[PDB]
């Protein structure tokens, strides 16, 4: 009976993990790595995005 | 020389307004350049997904 939560919720956290999505790109799979932010006005002024797999 | 002359000023201002035209047509070629420059560091960030840079 707790095996049925702890079943459920670990499901759960993948369930995020997949879902979760900013202008249709998953965020928190572990794909979202090396993407740079363009934060100036000349050719690559960059902050890069990193985020583990959740 | 006198009869020369006005027609030497009058086609110094054949090339001025001349000028002009080619002078005042670049002026969109400006107004198109800091567009492309400022759609091209719009495009140059990677929160936009591919349907967004095409």
């Amino acid at each position: 009976a707790v095996q049925q939560e702890i079943n459920q919720l670990a499901s759960e956290i993948t369930r995020i993990a997949s879902t979760t999505q900013f202008n249709t790109m998953n965020l928190i799979d572990g794909n979202f790595t090396s993407k740079k932010l363009q934060v100036g006005s000349l050719c690559g002024q960059a902050i890069t995005i990193d985020i583990s797999d959740m | 020389q006198v009869r020369g002359l006005n027609k030497a000023s009058d086609n110094a201002q054949d090339g001025v307004s001349l000028i002009q035209v080619a002078e005042g047509a670049l002026s969109e070629t400006h107004s198109i350049l800091q567009r492309m420059n400022e759609l091209a560091t719009q495009a140059a960030n990677d929160t936009n997904t591919t349907s967004d840079r095409t």
